[PDB]
């Protein structure tokens, strides 16, 4: 390291943290995304939403 | 004279009991309820039914709500009286619940055998056995039909009945795995029973049919249901025969607000054997006679309440490397936690620790959130298994920190967690709020 | 015939000065090594007993 | 290097601190930012009589 390179060493060479949530007081607040079939079949059954009076009658 | 001699004797200590009264016990006000009818019909099962086979059924959307689902089996017993032990739930090796092809829960035959060890109590557990075993000293060749009720989030309270009205797109289905070996039916110990018949099964689904004022409501309003899940994977233990009490740290890998943890130790070759075998009444085949052997249970009596034959000496649970509570001996988790939390009797070899005041209910009452906890561990200490199982003088006459030499076979550890999640139904699309 | 290995997962938090460990014989307090028929290494070491 | 004494066999130490015997902090391993810490051990083969 040169006098100048050394300040940049810290900023560039030394690895940065990829997981910084401490697993607490914060934690994995983002990793809980909903499980839902990511767009089901909307054919057989859609009429109970838009044509409901017909189903009830 | 008479009751009025008590009634008129009103005083200072009654001002907080009957002064300015709020309720009267002798006129009930009843609530009027929405019209519905209960109907259960058979579903069609896909796949070949048999030992070791996997089958599934997709639930026809004939009803509005799904409540109880019962899996019906017919079996012929392949052995003599006392050779079976809840064979109906052994056969139902597991069941997986999906809503629209997305996992909600999954239960295993050992759980079913652990659930009635913990939560199903009095008459219903005896009746449960009546629905799952041969309980009248029946002989080989006897055939009967069995009723194995499922215990998913939606069947034990109508309040969580599964909403088909509002689940226009996610079709609900069940996957079943059938056991390759059922004791006293297909196998006797490790030996196949020649001529044993294949089981036949059907699934009954209890549909609720609603009227038009409320059925309209269901289809139009969003819903969020607070539901339960079971978390599970197994592990093995080290159980010493002599000179030491072994320790074992079993790392917990659970998520979500957990109402309780429960576990058992068993011999994986004998379904429901959670204690050591011994040459005492009901504790092994032939017990009390010259023909007694302590390697095979007298199966119909596999369950016992004699904790002396249980392997566990003590257990402690740590939260983020710190003690969650001080170490307890094994009989605490077998007798006291279920006394304080459930109100039944837990058989020896099955243990529960609650975080909840009343885990048997569905109203949340205290939970441990294992998704915000760095690590948690179940630290076990075992009894020294130095007692000759064949000598009643030693089996029935020793100290707490020792148990029978046959306890060394109880190598299978099953740790269950029972938690909460939220089922969201939005404009016909269903799924779960948290995936952890 | 083998040299077994373990990967022990640690449960620590907070600023740590050091990690220390020992391999104990749970039946004999403070015993952290093997026992042998040499002076001070086992009971009766060096004699027929 | 860290203490300046003799440690009986079977007891092992690895320090993060330059002077762990004292109280003045002299370097630490803050496990609050280490999500998976593992101690890997290899054993010697127990073949000597």
């Amino acid at each position: 390291l040169s006098g100048e390179a050394a300040a940049m060493y810290g900023d560039v060479v030394v690895q940065k943290t990829t997981r910084a949530c401490r697993k607490s007081e914060g934690g994995f607040k983002d990793v809980n995304t909903e499980l839902w079939g990511t767009s089901p079949y909307l054919g057989r059954g859609d009429g109970e939403v838009y044509n409901m009076p017909a189903s009830n009658q | 004279a008479g009751g009025l001699s008590q009634l008129v004797a009103y005083g200072a200590q009654d001002v907080y009991l009957t002064g300015n009264p709020q309720i009267t016990f002798f006129k009930t006000v009843y609530r009027r309820y929405t019209n519905f009818a209960i109907e259960s019909i058979q579903q069609t099962i896909n796949g070949s039914v048999g030992f070791g086979n996997k089958v599934s059924t997709q639930i026809s959307r004939n009803g509005d709500l799904i409540t109880d689902i019962v899996v019906e089996f017919v079996l012929t017993k392949g052995g003599n009286g006392g050779t079976t032990y809840y064979p109906a739930e052994e056969l139902l090796q597991d069941v997986e619940l999906e809503i629209g092809g997305q996992r909600i829960d999954k239960h295993y035959n050992d759980w079913f055998r652990t659930y009635d060890a913990l939560f199903r109590m009095n008459d219903d557990r005896y009746n449960y056995r009546r629905m799952t075993d041969w309980v009248n000293n029946e002989l080989v060749g006897a055939q009967k039909r069995f009723y194995v009720p499922l215990i998913f989030f939606f069947n034990q309270t109508p309040g969580l009945a599964l909403p088909l009205i509002a689940l226009q797109y996610h079709e609900v289905k069940l996957y079943f795995t059938l056991a390759s070996q059922v004791q006293g039916v297909n196998y006797n110990g490790s030996s196949a029973i020649a001529g044993a018949a294949q089981p036949t099964m059907s699934v009954w689904v209890d549909y609720i049919f609603l009227d038009t004022q409320e059925r309209t409501r269901f289809a139009q309003l969003p819903h969020e249901y607070l539901i339960e899940q079971l978390q599970f994977t197994g592990s093995e233990t080290a159980t010493p025969s002599a000179t030491t009490q072994a320790s074992q740290n079993i790392r917990l890998n659970f998520n979500h607000p957990t109402k309780y943890l429960a576990w058992n130790f068993n011999n994986p070759t004998n379904y429901g054997q959670y204690t050591a075998l011994a040459n005492i009444p009901g504790a092994c085949s032939g017990a009390g006679t010259a023909a007694a052997t302590v390697t095979t249970p007298d199966y119909g009596n596999t369950g016992t309440y004699n904790e002396q034959l249980a392997v566990l000496d003590s257990a402690k649970i740590q939260l983020n490397g710190q003690d969650r509570f001080a170490t307890r001996k094994g009989s605490y988790f077998n007798k006291v936690q279920p006394y304080q939390s459930i109100g039944g009797v837990t058989p020896a070899g099955v243990y529960l620790y609650s975080f909840a005041l009343k885990p048997a209910g569905r109203q949340p009452s205290g939970t441990c959130n294992f998704s915000r906890i760095d690590n948690a561990t179940l630290s076990l200490t075992y009894k020294t298994c130095s007692i000759d199982a064949t000598s009643p003088a030693a089996v029935l006459g020793n100290t707490e920190t020792v148990t029978a030499n046959t306890a060394t076979l109880l190598t299978a550890l099953n740790i269950y967690a029972k938690n909460y999640n939220v089922l969201r139904i939005m404009s016909g699309m269903g799924g779960l709020a948290y995936a952890n």
